[PDB]
């Protein structure tokens, strides 16, 4: 396990699909707000879809 | 454009993600986007030219 600030391996990650890393970088915000939204919604779904 | 900045301590060098083959940072190995006002953790150093020496010789 080799230790990488978590921006850069989302820095890979884009690079991993075809998206340059600039755009995770200058988005970084947005990208953190989008994933803890999606997080929360998964939260709601889990706890009101039986 | 390929490899990440890494720093021994006093000097900041380029290398391949999966092995340490450290590089003088070059326009040759870097793109440029956007300013320094924007990302986050963006250090200060320097980037080599290898155009430059070839003009003024
Ligand atoms: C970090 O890397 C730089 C670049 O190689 C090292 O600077 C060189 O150090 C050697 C001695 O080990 C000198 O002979 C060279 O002249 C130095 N070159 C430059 C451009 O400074 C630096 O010593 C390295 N730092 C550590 C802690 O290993
Ligand atoms: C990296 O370098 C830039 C300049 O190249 C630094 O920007 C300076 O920031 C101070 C603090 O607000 C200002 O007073 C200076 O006027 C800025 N410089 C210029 C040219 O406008 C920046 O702070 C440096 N960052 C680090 C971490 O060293
Ligand atoms: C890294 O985190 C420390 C706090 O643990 C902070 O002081 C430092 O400025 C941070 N550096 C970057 C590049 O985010």
């Amino acid at each position: 396990a080799l230790q990488i600030p978590f921006a850069m391996q989302m820095a890979y990650r884009f690079n991993g699909i075809g998206v340059t890393q600039n755009v995770l970088y200058e988005n970084q915000k947005l990208i953190a707000n989008q994933f803890n939204s999606a997080i929360g919604k998964i939260q709601d779904s889990l706890s009101s879809t039986a | 454009r390929e490899g990440v900045f890494v720093s021994n301590g006093t000097h900041w060098f380029v290398t391949q993600r999966n092995f340490y083959e450290p590089q003088i940072i070059t326009t040759d190995n870097t793109f440029v986007s956007g300013n320094c006002d924007v990302v986050i953790g963006i250090v200060n150093n320097t980037v080599y030219d290898p155009l430059q020496p070839e003009l003024d010789s």
